[PDB]
């Protein structure tokens, strides 16, 4: 019966899953992890990163 | 200055090492130019410079 009113909260929480999942995203860099990226390169291309 | 033959790299920003280090450190945000050339015909001595 509550349909319309669960598919606001079921969206609200899936949008905002997918905010976070999107977070640990490598987006074409070698490494998703930002102080790995400092440590393992040096800074020419670390900024590329 | 003088440097050795194979530390000449060791001059540019981010780099590590004993020149790089102890003796002479490039900031990171360097704007410029670097010029070395070979002088082993001024600063070299068969006994030791």
């Amino acid at each position: 019966a509550l349909g319309k009113l669960q598919d606001v909260v079921n969206h609200n929480a899936q949008a905002l899953n997918t905010l976070v999942k999107q977070l640990s995203s490598k987006f074409g860099a070698i490494s998703s992890v930002l102080n790995d990226i400092f440590s393992r390169l040096d800074p020419p291309e670390a900024e590329v990163q | 200055f003088v440097i050795r033959g194979d530390e000449v790299r060791q001059i540019a920003p981010g780099q590590t090492g004993n020149i790089a280090d102890y003796n002479y450190k490039l900031p990171d945000d360097f704007t410029g130019c670097v010029i070395a050339w070979n002088s082993n015909k001024l600063d070299s001595k068969v006994s030791g410079n």
